[PDB]
């Protein structure tokens, strides 16, 4: 009996999201202000 | 005054060999935009 499971998974947040199979042009991208994105949020208030 | 001689040989084999493969790829490449709202009249906002 055998048996293999292989899952792979890739996410973007900011950068050219269209380079995300391809990191090294993804960060040549990174500096480019059009793409630039939230990454974190470090302080969040209620609306009231 | 006489001899006599008798031989019974037989023999049976048998082989059974039963494969099962099954493999399953399932790729999902999802590029989101944003979302687009609209305003239903129970929601009481002027734009409707």
């Amino acid at each position: 009996s055998q048996n293999r499971k292989l899952n792979v998974k890739y996410i973007v947040n900011g950068g050219d999201y269209t380079k995300i199979q391809n990191t090294e042009e993804w960060v040549a991208s990174t500096n480019q202000s059009e793409h630039w994105r939230v990454i974190e949020v470090t302080e969040v208030t209620a609306v009231a | 005054f006489i001899t006599a001689n008798s031989e019974y040989s037989e023999s049976s084999s048998f082989k059974n060999t039963e494969t099962e493969k099954s493999m399953y790829t399932s790729s999902r490449y999802l590029f989101p935009q944003g979302r687009i709202d609209f305003t239903t009249p129970d929601s009481g906002f002027d734009d409707v």
